[PDB]
RNA sequence: AACAUAGGUGACCGCAAAUCCGCAAGGACUCGUACGGUCACUGAAUCCUGCCCAGUGCAGGUAUCUGAACACCUCGUACAA
RNA sequence: GAAACAUCUCAGUAUCGGGAGGAACAGAAAACGCAAUGUGAUGUCGUUAGUAACCGCGAGUGAACGCGAUACAGCCCAAAC
């Protein structure tokens, strides 16, 4: 739920050292979607089916939606994503 | 054979009448996904899977052999006579390459050699290839 | 030579061109398909693509439709992409050019064409010229140049039927070595239709 | 006992209409014009035909909200996406 | 066919409309791109190759340059004057 928020020390990414405490980030941005086959296939293909328009795509959506929160490891600064667990909220 | 074999028995093949028809279902493979009971049974040819491999430098404006091993060569010198021709000195090399296609002329290095000890040229050499040449003689090639 | 009778026909809302426009398939326009002309209305592209003046020419417009559609239904079935279904969405491959290539030649059933093409049309139907040689007249089979499109009618026969022209010998072909591809080895048969 | 029917009722339309056929060129209704003719419901006569517009349908309006593409503006790209 | 099915597939097949010849059609590069001090019109045959490429990236689909052959053949306008 609320957690962890925390100092940890596993850092295993390109830049690292010794573990060093890391924070949780609950990483929000960027571009979405549409950068990926998808647009660029209905750019051209579009006839009356062609691909899987019709089809749901990207699976259904569950009550959860995983957790996102890159680590980033507080001296290098950079980091990497770990496993995503269903988080009913994320606070 | 036993396919010569056809009459004298009713149904050739799997025995059964109504037996096997077209089945089990669909054409060729069933769908690589489930069916009822269709086709599926956990698989793994494939696993990764588009057949075959491709590079698309891999082609024309791709980098190509030919490639030699250093082992023709010491059978072919000293141990054994050869190509006379080509021939100086405890042992020379040139090409001995089934085909002079270009963006080529390397040589492996792999067995035993010196041995020869063979001294040769040609364009660059594998590290493991120097070694196993300069040693007992060798050396620099096409420069 | 004639330079800027191809400068002028460029713009076509220019100035002299587009007064001549505005008087000219006033009376094209109220004339049906099948005319004939005393002169091509492009003097250089006339006699450019192959025209001049001799017996055995003849040139004449051609008025079409507007725009491409005009296609039947399909019958049932027609549940599915659909694939060949559709109505009016699809426009047809063969040109309003090619279309008043022949439209012509079947009109006069004698003679071929090398082909021109249009002077421009407004609100609805193009245009288009097209000359026509004759094959079996004098002064056609002399002129090296304008020979040939008759021996007498051995291999060329319907140009234009076949395809053999301008207008077509592109449309479904153009350029060479290169995006000819599932075009013209010849063409589209062998190499089936793309 | 079903359909039709006269009779009752509702709906659309002023004709370059409403309704309908055709890919198009064109066409039926129509040598017609609302006392018309199209689309439907009920089904002679007699006495009558209550209450409901929330949902659905149709129709009218609509400050505000939502509402596509072209053209317009900003960013991005020596252009473009 | 994909063991359903919509793209895909069967297939540009069946069938339809128009038309030529004894063969048609193509054809003398706004080519090729073993990138080169290289090739040199076009068909076709063998191969390149089930390769590159496509595709619910499923099932399926699917070239070309080049090379070895066959046969070889190059030219006429528009315009300038």
């Amino acid at each position: 739920v609320n957690v962890p928020k925390t100092r940890k020390t596993y850092c295993k990414g390109k830049t690292c050292r010794k573990h060093t405490q890391h924070k949780v980030t609950q990483y929000k941005a960027g571009k979405a979607s549409l950068f990926a086959q998808g647009k660029r296939r209905y750019d051209r293909k579009q006839s009356g089916f062609g691909g899987q328009t019709k089809p749901v795509f990207h699976k259904k959506a569950k009550t959860t939606k995983k957790v996102v929160l890159r680590l980033e490891c507080v001296k290098c600064k950079t980091r990497a994503q770990l496993t995503l667990k269903r988080c009913k909220h994320f606070e | 054979t036993k396919t010569r074999k056809h009459r004298g028995h009713v149904s050739a093949g799997k025995g059964r009448i109504g037996k096997h028809r077209k089945h089990p279902g669909g054409r060729g493979m069933a769908g690589g996904e489930h069916h009822h009971r269709i086709n599926m049974d956990k698989y793994h040819p494939g696993y990764f899977g588009k057949v075959g491999m491709r590079y698309f430098h891999k082609q024309q404006a791709h980098f190509w052999k030919p490639v030699l091993n250093l082992d023709k060569l010491w059978t072919l010198i000293p141990e054994d006579k050869r190509d006379q021709y080509l021939k100086s000195a405890s042992k020379e090399t040139a090409p001995v390459i089934d085909t002079l296609a270009a963006g080529y002329g390397k040589i492996l290095g792999k067995g035993r050699i010196p041995n020869v000890p063979v001294i040769v040229k040609a364009r660059f050499v594998s590290k493991l290839a120097e070694e196993k040449i300069r040693a007992a003689g060798g050396v620099v090639e096409l420069i | 030579a004639y330079k800027y009778l191809e400068e002028l026909q460029r713009k076509k809302q220019s100035d002299v061109l587009r007064f001549l426009q505005r008087v000219r398939v006033w009376e094209y326009r109220q004339k049906n398909v099948i005319h004939r002309a005393a002169r091509p209305t492009r003097p250089d592209k006339a006699r450019r693509l192959g025209y001049k003046a001799k017996q055995g020419f003849v040139i004449y417009r051609v008025r079409v439709r507007r725009g491409n559609r005009k296609r039947p239904v399909p019958k049932g079935a027609t549940y599915g992409k659909p694939t060949n279904q559709g109505v009016n969405e699809l426009k047809y491959q063969r040109s309003l050019r090619a279309t008043a290539e022949e439209r012509v030649g079947r009109r006069a059933a004698n003679l071929r064409v090398l082909n021109s093409y249009w002077v421009n049309q407004d609100s609805t139907y193009k245009y288009f010229e097209v000359i026509l040689v004759d094959p079996q007249h004098k002064a056609i089979r002399r002129d090296a140049r304008y020979n040939w499109i008759c021996d007498p009618v051995h291999k060329h026969r319907e140009a234009r039927g076949l395809t053999a022209t301008g207008k077509k010998s592109r449309g479904i072909n153009k350029g060479h070595k290169f995006n000819n591809t599932k075009a013209g080895r010849r063409k589209t048969w062998k190499r089936q239709n793309t």
